[PDB]
């Protein structure tokens, strides 16, 4: 059985201004 | 509440000064560094690296205390609070760190490795609690499920518990082929040890895995269909056929892995186990016939069947009758295969015989060599 | 730079447009480019804000 | 001399602008037409050419699991489209529909 | 008896000693680096 | 008497543990209600113990139908089995009363509660959402709802692509565009080759 | 106090003020140790600062709590480092390696003149602009006060004005003397040094 867990240890709403 | 942690260390410090291991000036230095770490952990922006640093610092203090015990006290263990104080404290930091940052698998791994090292101090029951809590937070990480499965089958050799781990893990993650692979690997390991123990018993005086294989094949197929389809079904018939083909190739590669797995276990009847896998693929699946729709996969199935009887026969024990059976199988499949497939199945079979038997036999001393060369020529 | 670049563009453009025996090299444009870059360099090297100078306070000295 | 006629320049620059406009309209049609199948792509990948290439590499959201978009997209973008593919709101399309969109 | 070298290394980290550092600063000869 | 809380997300099932039981007689008092709104106070009441994300889009739709009908999915049975201790009877807070009988049948040792105290806790979980997961990967709840909403809705309606006529609209808009551009570019080819 | 700590720790040559305030000495030391090793490969002499200026015990060394004799030895080691780093400021690791000295030893506050003199010829490089922001200009370098926290880098003209001052020339003369004795001079230094000296005559 192999586990890496152990190895893991070590704006849209603005109008144009005239 | 940083101060409340500070009084908890006072009884330890008084013990250190009382035993004479550490001077008041030195003990003051220890308290100053602990004070900084306690502030760091309780402040905003605290990270797991702060917990690791404090754990590392406490470990060094434990080492220094131990050597000063033999150096000054000249005793292996002084019966006082100082002996188990650091070890108890380090576990407390781990508990706080894991609770604060359940995401970090790195800190969980250090927590388990640290305690498994001190098996005497930390009972295996507490280890189960950590594995229990970790599994709840991350049920979908198969690596954790195998870790407690592996730990309880090696350290404790409790096969009953380890089976429950795999049963529970597969329940949460039935779509991960890796977890099924390891569970079968565990299953065959138990049988091999059990048979070896039976062999030892006589000296001093498996199908179950295939069922796990079969259900693995079905469930992985379902989830692979659930993926690649999303919320909705696929209307077009041609795509649905392509999805069926994807599962077959996906499952066929997965089954091929189990075929490779069987080879490792010498004690078990690998030919019997492999023949069941061949029988599984002979059945029509998802309305697609391997012979018609996926001849390339069918050819590999035919090759394994042809070489099944002679796969594990050593060169020394090669039986001519068994070889004849292999060739008789090979000719039978040719009559039912297309010309292109026959040439492909042909070239593979010649290389198999040449590499495994002809190249490892002495041409001058073995009479079987001429028969093999003649068969290879005639094939 | 737009005023300078436009002036040098006309010089280069007129060389291109009205040439009986122009070489396809761009030598006039290249030399014109160097002039505009030199104009840019000195113009950019300018500092509009006045530089402050080293203050030298003649601090009162009383004997000890 | 055939190499010193300006009228090619005036036509080429006019043609270049025309190609930019037309290519833009075809790109919008592809985004809307293919957006029916998978509407989330346009927000992820804005470039029209990169958008079209994703269709060519993978025609259906199902293919997103195995198809690799490394040469078209960076790593972080290519995984975003894969996640979007399965959780998309779009509907399936036929090969006949797929062929013309390709 | 005097402590072992490994024990001194542990003590240096545990007590945060900097005397060994300060000695290196004093011995620092610029000509050697150049 | 509530110790565990079951909250269903589009991404998966989340189970919480109630650290402090808020006052029941004083539930309607303003200050206790304000605690639900405030994130800092809310963490003191509950803590996340387990989260089981759905494997994919298909599983989410299947459990949405089951949760809609008050049924216990295989995923819900697993997550409760791993979380709820065997134990007199463990108390589980569930939003839907119709789901209680189904949970009881699967687990005789759990008694489900859906009173106003439970609803307040369920309401608080919905308010803070991803903030309560302590960073654990829950994707994004807004986008997950969007995809699941279309899936849930279209399943009941039985919508099919065959009804789709948007292909016709796109084809017509593309066809006349092709005719204009075929004509447009062809004229340029005459102009360009007209010189020669 | 906290406010004084915020200003001192906020100063950084690699990171902005907000991120800098969050960082810790151990994190900064880790990057500096890796940077020095890269510098050590480029030039062996950088390794000598590992035993002294980039040691682990240097993390616990605050400059405030020593006597005068330890400070002068402390200044000497830093002054030597700035000389070797002078020619490698183009390399990225030098910036990371110098971050530890700025953060641990506050060289921008104490050894401000030495730092500026070493990096004079990098006036147009972005690193010099960042130095100006985090450094209080000595009386001689008042000409650069305009460009402190400014978009435009110092211009070549303003460099001449700093060199035009007689007192600055004496200061630069001494610094240039130290390089000649240590054979630490390099072409880019000579190019900038000659140009300023030639322009000052003009």
């Amino acid at each position: 059985l192999e586990t890496g867990f152990d190895a893991l240890a070590n704006d849209w709403f603005t109008l144009p201004k005239p | 509440k940083t101060r409340y942690y500070l009084e908890q260390c006072i009884p330890e410090m008084d013990d250190l000064v009382e035993k004479g291991l550490f001077t008041k000036n030195e003990v003051s230095l220890i308290m100053k560094k602990r004070t900084d770490f306690e502030h760091r952990l309780n402040s905003r922006g605290s990270s797991i690296n702060d917990y690791i640093k404090y754990i590392n610092y406490e470990s060094n203090v434990n080492k220094l205390r131990a050597k000063r015990c033999k150096r000054i006290l000249q005793v292996k263990k002084t019966n006082s609070l100082s002996d188990w104080s650091i070890q108890q404290r380090i576990g407390f930091i781990y508990q706080r760190g894991t609770n604060k940052f359940p995401q970090d698998l790195k800190f969980w791994a250090m927590y388990l490795n640290y305690m498994k090292a001190r098996g005497n101090q930390t009972s295996y029951k507490k280890i189960h609690n950590i594995y229990n809590q970790l599994l709840k937070l991350h049920p979908t990480n198969v690596d954790i499920w195998i870790s407690c499965a592996k730990y309880e089958y090696e350290v404790h050799a409790n096969f009953k518990s380890c089976r429950n781990i795999f049963q529970n893990g597969l329940r949460f993650n039935p779509d991960v082929p890796k977890l099924w692979y390891e569970y079968v690997k565990f299953e065959l390991n138990f049988i091999t040890k059990l048979i070896n123990r039976r062999k030892v018993m006589g000296l001093i005086n498996g199908d179950i895995a295939l069922t796990i294989f079969d259900v693995c094949m079905k469930t992985l197929g379902k989830h692979y269909i659930n993926k690649h389809k999303g919320y909705y079904a696929i209307s077009d018939s041609k795509m649905n056929i392509e999805l069926n083909k994807e599962t077959l190739n996906y499952l066929f590669s997965e089954s091929l892995r189990y075929i490779k797995l069987f080879d490792e276990f010498l004690d078990l009847e690998r030919d019997y186990l492999i023949n069941h896998v061949l029988q599984f693929w002979k059945n029509d699946m998802y309305d697609l016939s391997l012979r018609k729709d996926l001849p390339e996969l069918y050819l590999k199935t035919v090759m394994i069947d042809i070489t099944l009887n002679i796969r594990y026969m050593p060169v020394e024990k090669l039986d001519i009758d068994q070889l004849q059976l292999s060739v008789k199988k090979y000719f039978a499949y040719i009559s039912k295969l297309d010309s292109a497939s026959v040439k492909s199945l042909k070239n593979e079979y010649r290389s198999y015989l040449q590499d495994n038997y002809l190249k490892k036999m002495n041409a001058e001393d073995d009479p079987r060599y001429k028969i093999l060369d003649l068969i290879i020529s005639k094939l | 730079i737009a005023r300078v670049l436009a002036a040098k563009a006309a010089v280069s453009l007129r060389y291109d447009a009205l040439a009986e025996d122009r070489d396809d090299s761009g030598d006039i444009g290249l030399e014109s480019r160097a002039k505009v870059e030199n104009r840019l360099s000195q113009l950019e090297g300018r500092d509009l804000r006045t530089t402050p100078k080293v203050v030298r306070e003649a601090k009162k000295v009383e004997m000890t | 001399s055939a190499d010193k006629v300006d009228v090619m320049i005036i036509q080429a620059i006019a043609l270049l602008d025309d190609l930019d406009k037309e290519l833009n309209t075809y790109a919008m049609r592809c985004k809307e037409w293919y957006g029916w199948h998978f509407p989330e792509l346009a927000k992820i990948v804005t470039d029209s050419v990169a958008y079209a290439r994703i269709i060519l590499t993978m025609g259906i959201r199902s293919k997103a699991s195995e198809t690799d978009l490394s040469e078209i997209l960076p790593e972080e973008i290519e995984e975003r489209v894969k996640t979007a593919a399965e959780v998309s709101m779009g509907t399936e399309i036929t090969q006949t529909d797929l062929d013309n969109i390709n | 008896p005097p402590p072992d070298e490994e024990e001194q290394l542990l003590a240096k980290f545990v007590f945060g000693d900097t005397t060994d550092l300060q000695e290196n600063l004093a011995k620092f000869n610029a000509d050697f680096i150049f | 008497p509530i110790e565990y809380l079951l909250f269903e997300e589009p991404t998966g099932y989340a189970v919480f543990k109630v650290k402090l039981q808020q006052d029941d007689i004083g539930s309607r008092l303003k200050e206790v209600q304000e605690q639900i709104n405030d994130f800092g106070a809310f963490t003191k009441l509950i803590e996340l113990v387990s989260f089981a994300p759905f494997k994919g889009a298909a599983e989410a739709l299947e459990n949405a139908n089951d949760i809609s009908e008050g049924l216990v999915s295989e995923s819900l049975k697993a997550i409760l089995d791993l979380n709820l201790p065997k134990a007199k009877n463990i108390t589980l807070a569930i939003s839907d009363k119709n789901l209680g009988p189904s949970i009881k049948e699967e687990f005789p040792y759990v008694d489900c509660i859906s009173n106003e105290l439970a609803q307040d806790l369920i309401r608080g979980v919905r308010l803070h959402g991803e903030k309560l997961f302590k960073g654990l990967q829950s994707g994004d709840l807004e986008r997950a709802q969007l995809g699941l909403g279309h899936a849930y809705s279209r399943a009941k309606v039985k919508f099919s692509v065959q009804k789709n006529d948007n292909h016709i609209i796109q084809a017509i808009a593309l066809l006349d565009q092709l005719d204009k551009d075929i004509n447009t570019f062809a004229m340029r080819v005459k102009e360009w080759y007209g010189w020669h | 106090d906290r406010k004084r700590r915020q200003k001192l720790h906020s100063a950084s040559l690699i990171y902005n003020s907000k991120t800098a305030a969050t960082q810790d000495y151990d994190f900064i030391f880790e990057n500096a140790s890796k940077a020095l090793e890269e510098l050590s490969q480029i030039e062996p002499k950088f390794a000598i600062f590992s035993r002294t200026l980039f040691s682990e015990s240097s993390i616990s060394l605050d400059r405030n709590v020593q006597t005068k004799e330890e400070i002068k030895d402390l200044d000497n080691a830093i002054n030597a480092y700035l000389l070797l780093a002078s020619s490698k400021w183009y390399l990225a690791p030098t910036l990371h390696a110098t971050e530890w000295l700025v953060r641990r030893f506050q060289i921008h506050v104490k050894n401000t003149e030495m730092l500026l003199l070493s990096t004079l010829n990098y006036y147009q490089t972005p690193v010099f602009k960042r130095i100006l922001s985090i450094i209080k200009l000595p009386p001689l370098f008042n000409c650069l006060s305009n460009f402190v926290r400014s978009e435009k880098p110092p211009t070549a003209l303003t460099m001449i004005k700093l060199f035009n001052d007689m007192d600055f020339l004496k200061l630069y003369t001494s610094y240039l003397d130290q390089c000649i004795k240590h054979n630490a001079t390099y072409t880019n230094q000579l190019l900038f040094t000659t140009c300023c000296f030639i322009n000052v005559v003009a």
